[PDB]
């Protein structure tokens, strides 16, 4: 769909059978979700944001449904203030910035 | 791996 | 334009007479620019996200041209690695997310 930026671009995603709300974020390289239990072996990874670097659990090849569009990719889980869908999954659902 |  | 997200959406901006590269960030509510010595009255602010919080100076009514599109609004200046164009200015250049 076309999403305007007057409000935060929050979307319902479905991941691990759970629905959640997440921010469509073109400023994020990765998709990083609040601490949740996900299936799979995960590796620790460190990522940075505006405030510094945090350690996250990296899960690969996870299926995520973002507004009904399917993506299968890496999901990072850790202490983020908000679930963010980053560019690794936004490209899979064909999302672009336009103006 | 930067996430703003 | 239509910007795909295979790479970070970096764009040229002009603020206070200087040309800068800045990230179009739909996740950011407000624009936050790297340390720069702008004229004006400013107010102390703390903004946070992954990794914690950084202290920034808030300037208001600052004109910015983002890809030759004029906008004007609040700019936060603080120790960020990347200039971030947030929703407060992206809405003014009519920027939209589409998929």
């Amino acid at each position: 769909p076309q999403i305007t930026l007057w409000k935060r671009p929050l979307v319902t995603i479905r991941i691990g059978g759970q629905l959640k709300e997440a921010l469509l974020d073109t400023g994020a390289d990765d998709t990083v979700l609040e601490e949740m239990n996900l299936p799979g072996k995960w590796k620790p990874k460190m990522i940075g944001g505006i405030g510094g670097f945090i350690k996250v659990r990296q899960y690969d090849q996870i299926p995520v449904e973002i507004c009904g569009h399917k993506a299968i990719g890496t999901v990072l889980v850790g202490p983020t203030p908000v679930n963010i869908i980053g560019r690794n999954l936004l490209t899979q659902i064909g999302c672009t910035l336009n103006f | 791996s930067l996430n703003f």
